[PDB]
């Protein structure tokens, strides 16, 4: 009965949290009235984790939507599977501050704070074994990462024990889609760093690639980008939701996999993608799976555990399969390379196997991999934080509507922490 | 009209089939015991009369 | 009179356990829904299934087991799944939240809002026992409830209990193949309540187990449930003298009189012979003598350590089915005059034989075959220390620079605790290498 | 169904009450004791009563 | 390919995500003292006296 | 011959009657109608209906009961329920205007208009009785007319009667859950009543019935109905000795005598084992050592109050069903050599059993389960002085400021009744401690 | 067979009686012609507390309609469920002031008040129990505050042993719309403390509250303020009318919530209120009833409670309802918040459970409070009079009729003297 509280922030996460749960009512088999209409107990076994019964038979997501301005909302509730959400469960006011980390943070985002602490609290106390939080953002923008890292502040203290998951949608390397993406990044981040239990790192530079090069697919389209981050998001969470031989929940997770309370930087990654041209070529097998899972194209950050060394990594299986082999192929990844593994600390791959796959699908693997090589992304978030301020590019509005030069200075001194703990632990010897 | 009154009892059709096979496979574990006695009570009929 | 109740704490625990009943539910001719059909049983007579089921004196048999978990999960699976009439609804214990591989969650914060509801089952469990003989738990050393609760609930029930004999089937980890990380942490943090609230511990390994069902049960495909069945296997050898009548027979109280030299020298290594599949017992002979040269062999054993490395202290058999003492007698005879297999010196005879004439039972979608005769191996010896090494080696490889240790010091646990543990199995080890010199 | 109960909710199978219905009425509905059709089941051996 | 696949995608294809279905046992054991609860024989006698 | 006179007074009476009413027809085989069912029979005897039921002639068995109310509303659902024809039109009494949560109202002014109607019916049904057992007044000390016209109706009855015994069920408020803000006004009121007035005052509460239902027949959403059930066992368990015929048997007369000390203490508490329901009830045996260590349990009371703080006086358990002499002695000698469970100095002997070898009768559509043994506990403890104390500290914060004293000052009361109930309330403190010490 | 005789006076009187009696002659079956049309024995058996059997088989409800006025009593007779009512008990002036309590009170309010009495008289003779009287009037007006005054002191002198209960709509200080509100509240609310049993006062602007932001409705009018009135009127005698587990009329009502005769003007409650687009996005049941009830957004007085002490709460529950979840709730809402409740009364709760809950809600529950907060609404009316009153202005118009200035001091007086007593019952402590 443990359960936990889907939060979608700016919108970004409005969208991406829309095609999360119209995925995992597709998976529970859910219709987009409310109802049930799927073949299986399995399905109402765990029902309880996200929706809550209704009086009547509904089933209601245990979700929180906001924004600032009432925009993606109405695109989500317009489209299909939105009218499933309660409509108590929008938060938006009047104005809309947009990729401003100043306004969503502290002169638009703290009047919406309060109406959003209340909803929240309703659903835990709806709640009666919470397992934790789960926000949907992007970094780079003014609702998902000023209201967003509002909220986790406030739920942080709210409920300090609670496990608190964040997917962030960080900036990409390679074209911009926002101006102030630095500085908003820089300065979410400097509360993701000691506000989040866990972290996962998307960006769609990488998530571009896997959907060219892996599933070719010709046109790409953010439907897509949302569904493999929403994989994902299905796959993190299988355990609490369906009986399996190897059960780890989100605080095994991060007990297996955050070895320093400031190093929880994932990077995610599904890897059941094989091209529609080549689906007649390739055999649904465990080492192919666990190969196209470690495999460094299938990740869905930008940066290389290649160029890094692994710390720790959390491998989710998701069907009928063995044991054995499973416990090879993640003793056999590291025993080949064992370069990119740091050595003193043995056999660093947590093994967490369900036994019901997703729908069409004989077996899947989700991957979350705490490297060292995230420092280059924070490097490079970084460099291009100190290229604007040090000639005080787009500052006058942080400084008008109410920052000092100060927080930006501490955001900047403290992603380069960041980055100086992830060099010492990346290059640190085993004796 | 037909008035609301829910179904409480209503089998499945293989608990239908399941009810008559099993009372056959009943009926004829107790024929045999019966045809296991027949040949106990006969064969002692004769040595009986023989002792 | 006699009676065992059988403790299964964690997700590993409960998934032995279900084997286990399934297993002791055929032995016995017990139908999932908690009776027999017949009333004479083959072998043992009449209450031949005291040692494990109790009559609730309309017919039903309730196990006497516990089964518990801190997670929905699992037990759910048994709550709903094909027994679910069988076990008494109060006897399955639930938590609420998982240990999530932390001793200190396990052991310090979560552990004591259920260790009294499964305290208090025991002891009801032990008011309907006439004389009891033993506490046989079963748990993983891969963290969790399988430790912290494990060792919180051994605690208590050494304290309350001690006249009894705690036997332990754990899961150590193995030397290079774990599906976790804080094992190493885990099992250094647990090691000492089965170092001192344990009579004897039995620990296997998951792929020696993987090992011996690829090459003698030729499955390349080998699952978790293929090994809790050879591990239930390995239990009901052992608990089958209790139970079913035969030849000269070795209760728990004999076996671990005989088994350990010392207190702390508990250890030992397993073995189970023939493990075999059936298209090969198609081709075995399956005597005495070759089943007993199977069990000394270095790769059959439950724990990756070669037992060429250390001398054997001493050696109990327990054979099952077409076995005569005469052809055992032989059997000893032949392994005595090995020159691979070497003793103590303060152990001029090394070997407890017990022998049953109820030869063990197949599972419908089994692995084993049906054998005519079968022999459990369990044998004190110093050659288990390799496994305490390669864990210490990895606990100070990860403590070197004090990795997860913040997880455990914010679950309301000092930090001396890691060095005191890895101070208590450096004596074990200790104790281990200069017994046998 | 293998939770804590609630007859509530378990009135008319599982959908819950009636419209216009009262506890005493739904509850005291004065039905005989019931005599139940042992043909199919496997009644347990015979225990005796404190008589015998 | 054929185009008739379209028509074809929306056949019911044998739903095996969830493995084979266990099978359960039958509730066919009852108590004596739950069985045979209120049940009485009545039968009328003479008992003639001299 | 030995039958007994119901008086349910209160809507907590009327409803706490349909359940016994229901149970005992149950029980005797009797339909809802008041006939019995010719083509199938209950068995046993042929006066064992005579406690409850009256026979008219042509088959007609109307019950022994007088259903009285100061309301229209909880009666005349009795009248349109399913018990329609069973019970006489003229036993089922209701007044005009409600007594509204206040003993004056119930007690001066409106229980005079229908005193005289309620004696003249309990009147005709103790001459209709050949040997009157006694009276079993079922009512809540809560407040309004089973807290005020009841105690006028002991008065009446006591001074008409005498001798006669007059048994009281009621349902004593619980230290925190409560529905009303004048309880302790009514509680302590009613009790110095029927302090002077009663021989024996069986205590049930509701927050305790609460913690049984949710802990034992794990009903987390526990209305009304099922509380009355278990009272209705309780008064069933307490009368099956006079009902039916087996082993030891005790009369209610006499009950007291070997219940109650001295005429002052007269406040014994309930417990009732097994509670248990259909699922966890075949998968135990329910030995008599088993019942009897669950009457025994802390919390299993059927009042709020601990047994440890405090000494037992007197203990009377009725057995019912397969429960053999031997074990009651067996299990006894247990609860003797226990130390936490102890007894006063001056009472060696403290323990009254009686053994019915008839057992409960289960209802159709309920929640407890058909069980071979059953044991219902009557304790006689001290501890129940912590209640009176909650009960005076309550009082004292309502009457330091005279809050809802008007109320009962301007329907009849003076305000110097509240002081003497206060004393007299201090009064049974200080016989308490007396009796302790 | 305990009945009330219903009193509407006034022309708000007249439309939140009309809309009480057409949503209790729902609730018992009754057609707007008068005949019934229900599916249950429960819906008649108890239908004397409210109606009249005539020669037909048509009920008439037991109502008396006054107004000085006759055109809103044309209105109410013109409105849905009008019919059903007698024209005998239709009492009208020809002249008639309106915001003149002086008026309304003393001239062409002393001669209809013969004939008001002598339909009273008719209406509890024509009874067998008559458990007592219920006035739906308001402040602020002339004759629904004078001629409403003058009727009670002339029952509380012929019938001073049946209970009695005013409901009034004292004036708030936001919608206004009478200049006149402070002065007709002042002379009418020390009649009420000397006369009436039970005022369940209401608020203009907490019902616009409500209707604001508990239930949407986007334009909440003026029949949804008086449905809201109607349900709370008709969740007090549901008691009497329908049968239930747990048993509280008028009288034990009054018992057990008022602790000295002054004390008796409560604020009432209603739940459950959704909005209309997640009425069925919600999951009904008694502890979020209760988490309805116990909140500062729902009360219908413009008190808010937390400003005060609670000194006893009455909940009236409706529907098929476990008790120990009704005692539960109740008493964690107290050992939470102990500090707003009275040390000196322990367990400041009375609760009556009903089975049959009202039409088109599973599960309904009525709130009363008895809360030491109604003090603002009194200490503000009471500033405003003396504003008004400092300067003797609009004073001519209730002194041309005989009424001296010594009437307002002593009513304003009288009025302190309440404030004063919840003040002191407030902040009394368990010495
Ligand atoms: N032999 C065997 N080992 C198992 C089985 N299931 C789990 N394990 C072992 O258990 C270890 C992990 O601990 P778990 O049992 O899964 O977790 P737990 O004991 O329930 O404690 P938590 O982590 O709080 O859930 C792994 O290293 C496995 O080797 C099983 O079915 N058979
Ligand atoms: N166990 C149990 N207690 C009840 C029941 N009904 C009411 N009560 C108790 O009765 C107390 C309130 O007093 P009532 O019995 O309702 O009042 P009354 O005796 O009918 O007299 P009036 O106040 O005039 O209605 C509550 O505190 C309840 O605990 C019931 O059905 N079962
Ligand atoms: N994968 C994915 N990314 C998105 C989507 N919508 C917006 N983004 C990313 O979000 C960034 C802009 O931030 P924005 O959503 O405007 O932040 P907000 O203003 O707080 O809502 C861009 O870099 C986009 O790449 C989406 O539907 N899917
Ligand atoms: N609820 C309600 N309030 C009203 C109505 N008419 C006026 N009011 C309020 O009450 C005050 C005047 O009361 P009024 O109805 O004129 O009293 P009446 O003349 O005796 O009927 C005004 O300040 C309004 O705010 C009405 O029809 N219903
Ligand atoms: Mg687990
Ligand atoms: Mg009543």
């Amino acid at each position: 009965m443990r359960e936990i509280v889907h939060m979608q922030a700016g919108q970004c996460g409005n969208q991406i949290g829309a095609k999360f749960w119209e995925v995992i009512s597709d998976e529970h088999g859910i219709d987009p009235t409310g109802t049930y209409h799927g073949d299986s107990d399995l399905q109402l076994e765990r029902i309880n984790v996200y929706y809550n019964e209704a009086t009547g038979g509904k089933y209601v997501p245990r979700a929180v939507l906001v924004d600032l301005e009432p925009g993606t909302m109405d695109s989500v509730r317009s489209g299909p599977f939105g009218q499933i959400f309660r409509p108590d469960n929008f938060v938006f006011g009047q104005s809309g501050a947009g990729n401003n980390w100043a306004k969503g943070h502290y002169t638009e985002g703290a009047e919406l704070v309060d109406s959003v602490l209340d909803v929240v609290r309703k659903e835990a106390e709806s709640c009666d074994c919470l397992q934790g939080f789960q926000l949907t953002h992007s970094l780079g923008g003014g609702t998902g990462s000023g209201m967003g890292t509002l909220l986790i502040s406030k739920i942080r203290e709210e409920y300090p024990d609670r496990i608190m998951n964040t997917f962030s949608v960080v900036p990409s390397p390679k074209v911009s889609d926002t101006v102030v993406e630095p500085y908003n990044a820089t300065l979410s981040v400097h509360q993701l760093v000691e506000n989040t239990d866990e972290t996962y790192c998307i960006d769609n530079e990488a998530l571009y690639d896997i959907c060219f090069r892996t599933l070719k697919l010709t046109t790409p389209t953010y439907g897509d980008l949302n569904h493999l981050v929403s994989a994902t998001m299905s796959g993190v969470t299988t355990c609490l939701r369906f009986p399996g031989q190897l059960n780890a929940d989100l605080r095994k997770l991060a007990v297996n996999m955050v070895p320093f309370p400031r190093l929880h930087f994932f990077m995610p990654g599904f890897a059941p993608l094989t091209s529609r041209g080549s689906q007649q070529y390739r055999a649904l097998t465990v080492p192919e799976l666990t190969q196209q899972m470690f495999d460094a194209k299938n990740m869905m950050a930008a940066c290389d555990p290649r160029h890094g060394r692994y710390l720790t990594v959390a491998a989710i299986f998701r069907g009928r399969m063995s044991m054995k082999e499973v416990d090879e192929q993640m003793l056999n990844v590291q025993n080949k390379n064992s370069s990119y593994f740091v050595e003193w600390i043995p056999n660093n791959v947590k093994t967490a196997v369900c036994d019901i796959p997703p729908r069409g699908l004989k077996m899947s693997a989700t991957f979350i991999g705490n490297s060292t090589a995230i420092q280059e992304l924070f490097k490079r978030i970084s460099e291009q934080f100190t290229a604007m301020f040090r000639r005080k590019a787009f500052l006058h509005w942080y400084t008008g509507e109410g920052m000092d030069e100060m927080e930006f200075t501490e955001a900047e001194s403290n992603m380069n922490d960041l980055v100086s703990e992830y060099q010492q632990y990346q290059d640190a010897t085993a004796e | 009209g037909g008035v609301a009154k829910i179904e409480t009892n209503s089998v499945t059709p293989e608990d239908w089939q399941s009810f008559s096979n099993e009372n056959i496979l009943k009926a004829e574990r107790d024929r045999k015991n019966s045809a296991d006695l027949r040949a106990v009570v006969d064969s002692l009929l004769k040595t009986t009369a023989d002792d | 009179m006699r009676e065992c109740i059988s403790i299964h704490v964690g997700q590993a625990g409960v998934q032995i356990g279900n084997a286990c009943w399934e297993l002791y539910c055929l032995e016995h001719g017990i139908q999932p829904d908690g009776q027999m059909p017949s009333d004479k049983t083959i072998g043992g007579g009449d209450d031949s299934f005291n040692t494990f089921f109790s009559e609730t004196g309309a017919g039903k048999h309730v196990p006497r087991a516990v089964f518990v978990d801190l997670e929905p999960t699992v037990v759910d699976e048994v709550r709903t799944g094909t027994y679910r009439q069988l076990f008494h609804p109060e006897q399955l214990i639930t938590g609420k939240e998982d240990a999530a591989n932390n001793y200190a969650r396990g052991h310090y914060t979560i552990g004591k809002e259920i260790v009294d509801l499964v305290l208090d089952r025991i002891r009801k469990l032990a008011d309907q026992c006439t004389g009891l003989q033993g506490f046989l738990i079963f748990h993983s050393f891969g963290g969790g409830t399988g430790s912290g609760f494990a060792s919180l609930l051994m605690e208590r029930l050494s304290v309350d209990y001690g006249k009894k004999s705690k036997l332990e089937f754990a899961i150590y980890p193995a030397p290079q193949i774990s599906t976790a990380v804080v094992e190493p942490y885990n099992t250094i943090l647990t090691t000492h309540t089965t170092l001192e609230h344990s009579d004897c511990a039995f620990m296997v390994d998951n792929e020696a187990i993987y090992d011996i069902c690829r090459r003698n049960l030729d499955i390349e495909r080998p699952t978790y449930t293929n090994l809790n069945r050879l591990i239930a296997q390995i239990v009901s050898s052992i608990t089958a003298s209790l139970r079913f009548d035969g030849a000269l027979n070795v209760d728990l109280t004999e076996f671990q009189t005989n088994l350990v030299p010392y207190p702390r020298i508990h250890f030992p290594l397993a073995t189970y012979a023939p493990v075999i599949s059936a298209e090969k017992a198609y081709h075995e002979q399956l005597s005495v003598a070759e089943i007993t040269n199977a069990c000394f062999e270095p790769a059959n054993q439950m724990v990756k350590c070669d037992p060429r490395h250390g001398k054997y202290m001493a050696c109990c058999m327990l054979y099952r089915g077409d076995v005569v003492p005469k052809d055992v007698n032989a059997a000893i005879a032949t392994i005595k005059t090995k020159r691979t297999i070497q003793f103590v010196d303060w152990c001029p005879t090394g070997f407890k034989v017990g022998i049953n004439y109820q030869p063990p039972t197949v599972v419908p979608g089994g692995d084993l075959a049906k054998v005519q005769r079968a022999v459990c191996m369990l044998s004190n010896t110093t050659a288990i220390a390799e496994a305490w090494a390669r864990l210490d080696h990895k606990f100070d490889l990860m403590y070197a620079k004090r990795a997860f240790v913040h997880w455990y010091v914010g679950e309301g646990m000092e930090e001396g605790e890691f060095s005191e543990a890895r101070e208590d199995l450096a004596a074990l080890e200790k104790d281990y290498e200069e017994v046998g010199v | 169904k293998l939770q804590a109960k609630d007859p509530v909710s378990l009135e008319n199978a599982g959908h819950g009450p009636n419209f216009m219905s009262t506890e005493a009425k739904t509850r005291f509905s004065g039905r005989p004791s019931e005599r139940k059709d042992c043909s199919t089941l496997t009644v347990g051996p015979k225990e005796g009563s404190g008589y015998t | 390919l054929t185009l008739s696949e379209l028509d074809e995608l929306n056949n019911k294809r044998p739903t095996l995500t969830y493995g084979q279905a266990k099978q359960a046992p039958p509730e066919d054991f009852i108590p004596a003292h739950v069985a045979f609860d209120k049940k009485v024989l009545k039968f009328n006698g003479f008992y003639k006296q001299t």
